[PDB]
C-alpha cells in the first residue's frame, strides 16, 4: 500500500502493450508517422500545429483526448503569441506534466503513450526532434526514430539495426514497415503521414491509398 | 470541446473577448471562376491621415477570406480570430466548417462586439469564399455580409461592400459590374469602384498613382484563395484611368 | 501556466493590471544596422513643467526596446511588467519569444488599459527591435506602433514617433530621414526631428543646450540593444545646432 | 499506520537513488552545475533569477513544475519589490514549505531534489551559498559543494576528499567530472551550466559542446 | 506570502485597503551626510485651520522616512501602514528591503488609493532614505517623489517638495540651496523655503515664533533615521528670520 | 483505532526527539536563546514583536511557518489596534489553537515544540513570561527557564539545579551552554540571541560571533 | 478571531455596519484629575426640534467615554457597538485595549460609515479617557478628535468639542480655560461654551433654565468615569447665568 | 464499526479524567468558581458574560476555543436585543448543540467538560442555576454544585455530604476545597472566581491571592 505506483504502472503499460504499434522516424522531407490502424475513419496520428505532429498509442478516447488537449494548448499559444513561437518542447512538456498528473490523481491511469514531433521551420538546417511521454509522465528527446505500442522489443532494435541519416522517404518507409512486421499482418490498412519540412506553413500531409502502395515493400 | 476555439476562451480565458485609428473601403464581387475581396489601405483617425498601407482584407481559410470595416484595433484581433477559430475546427474535427458553418461563427464573433459597437468602437465584416458544398460549381462564390447587432446577409447580387465609401463604390458597380465574368474582369470592377468611392469620400482614397498606394485584392477559387500581387494591381489601376 | 508572467497576476493576484504628469514625443528610425529610439525627457502636468530628465525608453530585452507616451505613472509600471512578461517567459522557455509574439503581448497589455484609456488617463508605447529572425539581416530593424484599444502596426517607413511633438517630428523627418544609413545619421536625424517637435509644442522641448538636458536614446542591432552615452548626445546636438 | 512517512519516504528515496546523479560547487567564477544529462533538449539546469541558479533530479515533470514555480516566485518578488530583493533563502525556504506540503498531503510524494544557489551580487567579497531541498522538505546550507541523486555516497566523499576554495574553473570542471565517474559513462554528453559572478545582470550561462571539450579530463 | 503584509490582508481581511482635514506643505534635501525631511503641522479643512500641531512626516524605518500631503486621515493609515510593510517584512525575509523595494511598495499603495484620489481624496507622498545599497556612500542620499496613479520618481536635483506650497518652496530652494552641504545648512535652507511657502499661501504658513508652532523635521544618515528636536528648529528658525 | 492520538503523538515526540535542542532563560537584560543550530544561514530563533521573541524545533519547515504565522498574527493586532496591545499570552493561544488543530486534523502532525517569550515593557518592573505549545496543542506559563529538543532529561535536570535569577548574561549564557552539553558538540557554532528589556522598541538581537565567543565556557 | 466583535460580524453577519434627527453640540475638557465630556439634549431634523433630553455622551468603558455629533440614528449603533467591541476584547483578551487601541478602533468604525457620510448621514465623535498607561498620571487625561473619512487625531490643547456650535464653543474655551484645574472649573467651563455654543447657534441650545433642560456631563478619573448628577449641573449652571 | 461513538466517547472521558479538577457551587453571594490551577497566567474560570460564568475542563486550545465562542455568541445577543436577554440556558443549550455537533463530526471529539452558570439580575429572589455540558453533547440543570474533571466520585460524594445552601463564602470555599482535596496538592495555587449577586453589571470578580489566603483552610 503505497507503490500502488507498481500497480497502476503495470495496469497502463499491460494495456498499451496488449495493443497495436507506431513507428515515428526522422529522414530527408522531416518526419514520417506510420502505425497500424485498420480503422478507415477514426485517426491515430494528428497535424499538432503549424510544424508539429502528434501520434499516440493505447485506449482511443485517452489519447484522443490528449490529442484535442494538444492542438488547444497550440493554438492557444500561437494566438497568445505567435505561432512562430509554438515549440514541440512546449506541448512536450505540457503532456507530461498532464499525464503525470493524471497517474497520480485520476481514479484510472491513462492507457497511453505519446509521441510530439516538430519537423523544423522552412528553411533552417535544425533537425527534426521527437518526443515521448510515457502513461506516468515521463519524456525523451528522441532525435533517430520512436516506436511505442504492442510489442517494442522485436520493432526496436530491428531499427537499431536498420537506421540510416538523410534516408529517402520511400527507404524510410521500407525501413519501418519492416520492423513494424517484426514483431507481429502488413496490408496497406494503416495510416501513414508526414511532417513535410518543405512546405511553408501547414508541413503535415497523410499519404493516402493510391499513393502509399508504390512505398511499402511486399513479404 | 464542442471544437470552438473561441469557446474554449470563453470559458477558460475570457480575458479576450475618434479615439483610436478607423476606416475604409471594401468591395466584393462574384464571378464564374469564384469570388474576390478588394479594400483601400486608408486608415484615418478623424480627418487625420494615420497609416496608407493597412491590409484590411485577410484570407480566413483555405477557401475563404474577408475584410473587415470599423475600428482598425478591434477588427484586426477579431479576424485573427475567426481564422483560427476555423484552422482549430479543421484540426480537431479533421474536415473543415461548411462555408455557412465559417459564416454563423464570424457572425456569433460580431454579436460578441456589440458592447463595444454601442460605444463606437464598431466593426464590421464582409466575407466571401468558394462554396466547396454547392451544387452548381458555376456560381459556388459567396457574400457574406453583417450587422452590427451580428446578423449574417446574403449577397446574391454579385456584388457588395462596405467602409465610409461604400455607398459610392456599390454604385460604381450597380452600373460597371455584369454577372458571370474574368476574374481580371472583376478584378477590374472592383478596383474601380474602388476608385469612385474615393471620389465621394475623403475617408478612402483609393488607387494613388503618385505615392505607389495600390488597393489590396485576394480571389478564392476552386483552387483555393490566394492574395493577388502589387504588379497585377498597379498595371490594372493604371488601365483604369482614363 | 502558458510562460506568461501576466496571466499569472490574471489569475493569481489581480491587484496588479491632468491630475498627473504626463507625457511628451517620442521617435524611431530604421537604418542599415539596426533600431534605435530617442525620445524628450520633459514631463509636463498641465502646463506646468514637472521634470526634465524623466527616461521614456527602455530597453525591454536583448533585442528590443520601446518608448511609451502617455499618463507617466501608467507608462511606467506598464513596461515594467512588459520587461518582466518578456524574460518570464525565457527563463521557462528556454527560448525567447519571436519579435513578432513581444508585441502581441506589448499589444494585448495596452488593450488591458483601455478602461484606464477612456477615462484620461490613456498611455501609448512604441515598440522596436533586431528580429533575429528575418530573412535579410539588413532590414532586420523594426517599429510597432500601438493604438489605445491595443491595435499593433508596423512601421514599413522605416520612422515613427508618438506624443504631442509626434506631428511635428514626423514631419521633420520626412525630410530629413533617408534609408540605409549610419548609426551615426539616423542618432542624427532623430536628436534633429527631436528638436523641431520642440520648436512647434511647449509639450516636449527636446535638446536644451543651456540645462544640460539632452535627449534619450538606444540603439538595437544584432549585438543587442544599448543605451547611447551622454556624450555621444550632446556633442551631437551639438553639430545639429546649425 | 502512522508511518506512512517511512513508506513514502522510502517511494521518494528509492526513485531519486535510480536515476542520474548532479554536483554543484562553489569556486573562483561563482557556482559550477554538472549534471548527467543525456537528453539534446530536456535540461536538468536553469537560470533561476539574476543571481540564482537551480537543478534537481527524480521524476521530470515533478522538479520541472518546482523549476517554473521557482523562476515565477522569483519573478513575482522582482517584480513586487527590487530585483535586489530576490534571494536565494526566499526561493529556498518556498522550496521547502512546497514539496514539505506535498509529501504530507498529495496523494504520491514527489521524486525530487532540488538544489538552489545564489552567486553573489556583481561585486562585493559574498561568497556563494548553496541550497538543497529534499522530497520531505529538509533544507541544509552548503557553502562548498552538494551532490544529489544515483548513488551519492561514492561521489560524495569523492569530493569530501577533492574539494578546493578559489578552485579554476577547468579543475573545479575536473573535480566534479572526476567525483561522478567514481559511481557509475562520462562522455561529453552532459549538461553544464555555471552562475558567473563576473556577470552585470544575468549570471548565468551554460558552457556549450565545442568549449565543454577543453574542461572535462577522459579516462 | 510574499512576504507582504499588505497582500496578506489583501486576500484575508480586505476591509483595510472640503469635507474632511486637508493638506500642507513638505520639502527634501540632499546632502553630504544623508537626506532629511521637514514639514508644515498646520491642518486646513476649507479656509479654516483644524490643527497647527499635525505631524506630517513619519520615519518609516530605521534608514528611511517620509511625508505625505493631501487628505490627512487617508495620508496617516497609508504611511502608518507603510511602516509595517517595512517592518513586516525585515522579521520575515530577516533582511530589509533595497530603498528601491521600499518605494515601489510605497506606489503600489498609493496606486491603491487612485479610486479615492478621483473623488477629491487624494494623497500623495515623499520619501526619503540613505540607500545603505549605494556605490558612493557619499550621494547615498535619495528622495522619491509620487504620482497619484502611483508611479515612482527619482529627485536627482538634491531637493523637493509637495504640498500646497511646494511650488513656492521649490522655487525658493531652487535658489537658497547648494549640493553637498551641511547637516545644519540644509536643515536651514528647509527652514527657509518652509517660511517661502507660508509666504504665497494660506494653506501652510510655517514657522510662527509667536505661537510656538515650528516646522517638523527628520534627518537620515548612515546612523539612520532621527526626529531633530523642538529645540535645533526653533533657535534655527530665529536665525532664519532676517 | 481512535487513540491514533496515540500513534500521532508518538510521531511527533519522536521527530523532536531525535533531533537538535534549545534552552530559552530568565535573567537580568530579560531573555536569552541559546540553540543548536550549525546552519549559517537558517535561524531557529527570531524576533516575533516588540518585545516578543520567537524559538522552535522540529522539521524546519514547519516551525517555520508557525514562525511567519505568528510574525503576522503579530503585526495584525498591532496594526489593527496598537503595537502596545501585542501581548506574549496572545501568540501563545494562538500557536495552541493552531497546532492542536493540525496535529487533529492534518494528514500528519507537525513535528513542532515551540517557545514564545516576552520580556516586559521598557521600564515597568515586570518579570519576562515563557511559553511552550507543543505539537499537540499544549502550553504552560514558565517564568524561569524552558527546554526542549533532544533529550532535554539531561539538559533539564542540569538547570533545576543551576537557575539563578537577576542572573548576569554572560553566566546565563553559561548556566545554559552547560546543561546542554551534558547530553550532547558545543562550539560556538549555534545561534543565540537576547530580547533585551533595556531597548525601547525593538528588544531583540542576536550575539553575532567576535562577541560570542566572550561568553561561552570551554571544555 | 482576533478578538475584535466587529471582525466577527464582517464575516459572520454582515448585515451589522434632514431626512432623520440631527445633531448637537459636544465639549471636551482635560484638567489635573482627568478628563469629561459635555454636550447639549437638542436633537433638530431641519430647524424643527425633535427632542430635547437626548444623551449625546456615553461611557465607553471603564477608564474612557465619547461623544458623537451627526445623525442621531447612526450616532447612537455606532457608539453601542463601540462599546461592545471593547467589553469583548476584554472578556477574550483578559485585560482591556490600550487608550490608543480604543480610538484606533474607533477610528475604523467611522472610517466604515465614511459611504453613509457622503451621503448626508454622516457621523464624527469626540473621545475621551484616562489612559492607565500614561507615564505622568498628572496629565493622564487625553481627547482625540475624528474625520468622516476616519482619521484619529489627538487634542494637546486641553479642550476641543464637536457639533454646530462648536466652532462657538471652542472659542469660549479659548477664553475660558486654563490647565490644570478642578474638576470643578472644568466642568463649570464646560457649562459655559455650551452655553455660548447656544448663543450663536439655534441647532444647539444649552442650558435652558425655565424647562429644567441640563447639559449632559462625564468625567473620567484614576478612578474611572462617572456620569455627573442632574444637580451638580442646574446649581452649577445657575452660577454660570450672570 | 458503528460504535465509534463507544470509542470516540472512551477518548474523551479518558484525557478529562487524566486531568485536575474543578468545583462549581450554589451559595450566598451567589457562585462560585473553585478549580486547581498551577498556570499563573493561563485560566479556566472566565466572566462569560454579565450574569454569566464558565469553567471547563480537557484540553486547554479546546475549550479556550468554546469559551471564546461562548463569550461572542452571548456579546452577540446582548447587540441583537438587550443584554437582559442575555441568558444561562442559551449558552447551555448552544453549547449542547455545538460540542455534540463537534462529538459527531469533527476528526476527534472535544475532550471538554463544560459548566455554564448564571447568578440571577441584580435584585429578585431567583437562586442561581448552574450547567453542565459533556463532550458529547449533554446538559443537566444542576440547582446545587457541580464537579468535574479527573477523579469525580470522591470529590463528588465529598459533597453530596457537605453542602449548605445559603453557606457563607469563606465556608463555601472550605467545603468545595476539601472535598477537592479528597481524591488527589492543595495550595493557594489555584484559581478561584465568583459571580456576586450583590455586583449590578458585572457580577464576576476573581479572589486574587492576599484575599484567598483566608478562605482556604490547611491540611
Amino acid at each position: 500500500a503505497e507503490q500502488i505506483m507498481r500497480d497502476r504502472s503495470e495496469l497502463a503499460r499491460k494495456g498499451i502493450a496488449r495493443g497495436r504499434s507506431v513507428v515515428v522516424l526522422t529522414f530527408r522531407d522531416g518526419v514520417l508517422f506510420v502505425a497500424e490502424n485498420p480503422s478507415t475513419a477514426l485517426h491515430k496520428v494528428s497535424e499538432l500545429y503549424d510544424r508539429l505532429g502528434f501520434a499516440a498509442v493505447g485506449k482511443y478516447n485517452e489519447f484522443e483526448n490528449l490529442r484535442r488537449a494538444g492542438i488547444v494548448h497550440a493554438d492557444m499559444r500561437g494566438y497568445s503569441y505567435d505561432r512562430r513561437d509554438v515549440t514541440g518542447r512546449s506541448l512536450a512538456n505540457a503532456y507530461a506534466q498532464t499525464l503525470g498528473t493524471i497517474f497520480t490523481e485520476q481514479p484510472k491511469p491513462y492507457e497511453v503513450e505519446i509521441c510530439v514531433a516538430e519537423v523544423g521551420r522552412v528553411g533552417s538546417p535544425k533537425a527534426p526532434q521527437l518526443y515521448r511521454i510515457t502513461y506516468d509522465g515521463s519524456i525523451v528527446d528522441e532525435q533517430h526514430f520512436v516506436v511505442m505500442g504492442g510489442t517494442t522489443e522485436p520493432i526496436a532494435t530491428a531499427m537499431r539495426e536498420s537506421y540510416r541519416a538523410d534516408l529517402d522517404l520511400e527507404a524510410a518507409v521500407g525501413i519501418a514497415v519492416n520492423a513494424l512486421r517484426q514483431g507481429g499482418v502488413d496490408v496497406a490498412s494503416l495510416e501513414v503521414a508526414v511532417l513535410d519540412q518543405s512546405r511553408p506553413r501547414r508541413a503535415f500531409r497523410r499519404i493516402a491509398g493510391t499513393a502509399l502502395e508504390q512505398l511499402v515493400p511486399a513479404e | 470541446n464542442l471544437s470552438s476555439f473561441t469557446d474554449y476562451l470563453r470559458g477558460h480565458a475570457p480575458e479576450l473577448l475618434d479615439l483610436a485609428p478607423h476606416g475604409t473601403t471594401i468591395v466584393a464581387l462574384t464571378y464564374k471562376g469564384g469570388v474576390l475581396l478588394a479594400g483601400d489601405r486608408r486608415a484615418t483617425q478623424g480627418n487625420l491621415i494615420a497609416s496608407r498601407d493597412v491590409e484590411k482584407v485577410y484570407v480566413t481559410d483555405e477557401y475563404s477570406a474577408a475584410g473587415i470595416a470599423g475600428t482598425a484595433g478591434i477588427a484586426i484581433e477579431l479576424v485573427r480570430l475567426f481564422a483560427v477559430e476555423l484552422e482549430h475546427y479543421e484540426k480537431i474535427e479533421g474536415v473543415p466548417l461548411t462555408f455557412d458553418g465559417k459564416a454563423n461563427r464570424l457572425a456569433s464573433m460580431v454579436r460578441g462586439n456589440l458592447g463595444a459597437a454601442m460605444q463606437g468602437l464598431a466593426v464590421v465584416p464582409l466575407l466571401v469564399g468558394y462554396d466547396l458544398d454547392a451544387d452548381d460549381e458555376s456560381r459556388a462564390g459567396r457574400i457574406v455580409s453583417y450587422d452590427v447587432v451580428g446578423g449574417r446577409y446574403e449577397e446574391r447580387a454579385g456584388y457588395h461592400a462596405v467602409g465610409s465609401g461604400s455607398l459610392a463604390a456599390k454604385s460604381a458597380l450597380k452600373k460597371i459590374y455584369s454577372p458571370d465574368s474574368d476574374e481580371e474582369t472583376a478584378l477590374r470592377a472592383a478596383i474601380e469602384s474602388l476608385y469612385d468611392a474615393a471620389d465621394d469620400d475623403s475617408a478612402t482614397g483609393g488607387p494613388d498613382l503618385t505615392r505607389g498606394i495600390y488597393p489590396t485584392a485576394v480571389t478564392i477559387t476552386q483552387a483555393g484563395a490566394v492574395h493577388v500581387s502589387e504588379e497585377t494591381t498597379s498595371e490594372l489601376a493604371r488601365r483604369i484611368v482614363a
